């Protein structure tokens, strides 16, 4: 079986939208 | 011209062809089957008059005439529509040369300038170089 | 996961975490593969062990 609760994501689940070499 | 691997002493009744079907072939179908087709209006299943085997023989000797030869014919099908590519040509490579001006085409990126050593931190999935104003700065090398 | 013009992009990270389950720390995200799907993916499942 399983659950149905909800959590806050926070700041959480960010990924390379590229692949763009970048710097300061 | 298949000469040698489709022919050999004593002959070979190995291969076979359809002449008689009930209708025309739809491009791109296979009809693979043993049906005897129906002469008149009778329904008979079988061999002799009024009465012919769907299929018949490409019995191959090495003793024919060219218009009698065991062509091997192969047609490549292809989908030049819009959709993602997964099969195509054999692109080319070539040197570097560096500290030099030179027209370079980076897998698919055009361009001109001098290329050099460099000390990025390069993640092992970045491919591409830029700034701040979105100019491509550095490159890897797809094949060092 | 998502399907922008087909292309399955699949991106991954693995974080040892701290005692919480959930944290709030950032942590980047890689891709992994990339690959030309070209269907309707509309719903989703998982396989347990
Ligand atoms: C979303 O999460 C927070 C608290 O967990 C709150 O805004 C709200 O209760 C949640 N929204 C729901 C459950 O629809
Ligand atoms: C590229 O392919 C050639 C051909 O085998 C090989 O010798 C060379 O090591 C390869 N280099 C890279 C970076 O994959
Ligand atoms: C399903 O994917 C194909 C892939 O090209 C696309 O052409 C089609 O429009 C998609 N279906 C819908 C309802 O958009």
């Amino acid at each position: 079986t399983t659950t149905q609760s909800y959590t806050n994501s926070f700041t959480r689940g960010v990924y390379y939208p590229d692949k763009v070499f970048r710097s300061s | 011209n298949s000469n040698k691997l489709d022919s050999k002493h004593s002959g070979n009744y190995d291969y076979w062809y359809r002449l008689f079907r009930k209708s025309k072939l739809k491009p791109f179908e296979r009809d693979i089957s043993t049906e005897i087709y129906q002469a008149g209006n009778k329904p008979c299943k079988g061999k002799g008059p009024n009465c012919y085997f769907p299929l018949q023989s490409y019995g191959f000797r090495p003793t024919y005439g060219v218009g009698h030869q065991p062509y091997r014919v192969v047609v490549l099908s292809f989908e030049l529509l819009h959709a993602p590519a997964t099969v195509c040509g054999p692109k080319k490579s070539t040197n570097l040369v560096k500290n030099k001006c030179v027209n370079f085409n980076f897998n698919g990126l055009t361009g001109t300038g001098v290329l050099t050593k460099s000390n990025k931190k390069f993640l092992p999935f970045q491919q591409f170089g830029r700034d701040i104003v979105d100019t491509t700065d550095a490159v890897r090398d797809p094949q060092t | 996961f998502k399907n922008i013009d087909g292309y399955f992009k699949i991106y991954s990270k693995h974080t040892p975490i701290i005692g919480r389950d959930f944290p709030q720390g950032f942590s980047a995200l890689e891709p992994l593969v990339d690959l030309p799907i070209g269907i309707n993916i509309t719903r989703f499942q998982t396989l347990l062990a």
